[PDB]
């Protein structure tokens, strides 16, 4: 389920920025926590990477679909390109 | 996909910045050798980039193609595209057949010296 994977990927980023902002002082966090923070800011990062990797297959299929579609359009292009010529000939012949 | 790669490379750079920050913080002042008003400057410039990188990453994730699409669908769209390919190529052979058929016709009249 690549969609759920994009969801959790977005939650982690949130809580990552949270934990950092605390650690870095911006938000409050009492001293004895300074550790829990740093540890979190590492578990979350690893989770993100893992999650991102698991997403590759999905983005590859997309890579394929883009190929296919590019092809398809290119072909329809050639067909169009020929129909043009026929009309141009028709002109030189009629008008 | 390139966007997927830019997202990887992006996440990579941020992971490093968090490390440069954690180790800069941790090692120098355990966050309470460099002066006070100094440790403050960098800490902000280091955390400022981390905030922008988080935005950039969220935008890339948003722009990932088929981001709101499942696998089941992707597989359908691929089968649908392969089928349309077979067709568009059948059309293409026909279009070429005819163009070529016509060209021969002209060539005929011309070699006929007319």
């Amino acid at each position: 389920n690549y969609q759920y994977k994009i969801q959790e990927l977005r939650k982690l980023l949130k809580s990552l920025l949270l934990n950092y902002l605390e650690l870095i002082g911006v938000l409050s966090i009492n001293p004895d926590m300074y550790e829990r923070k740093v540890e979190n800011i590492r578990t979350i990062l690893v989770n993100i990477h893992h999650l991102l990797n698991e997403y590759r297959p999905h983005q590859s299929r997309e890579s394929l679909i883009m190929l296919l579609e590019e092809q398809l359009e290119y072909k329809r292009g050639e067909i169009r390109e020929i129909e043009q010529v026929c009309k141009q000939v028709h002109d030189k012949l009629t008008s | 996909t390139d966007r997927m790669t830019q997202l990887q490379i992006c996440l990579d750079q941020m992971t490093e910045q968090f490390c440069a920050t954690l180790n800069y913080i941790d090692k120098n002042h355990g966050f309470e050798v460099v002066p006070p008003e100094e440790f403050s400057n960098t800490i902000d410039e280091l955390s400022t980039d981390i905030i922008l990188k988080t935005r950039q990453i969220n935008k890339l994730i948003d722009s990932l193609p088929g981001v709101d699409v499942s696998a089941e669908e992707q597989l359908r769209k691929i089968d649908m595209l392969q089928k349309k390919l077979v067709e568009v190529e059948d059309e293409k052979i026909e279009a070429i057949k005819k163009k070529e058929k016509l060209m021969r016709h002209v060539d005929s009249m011309i070699e006929d010296f007319v």
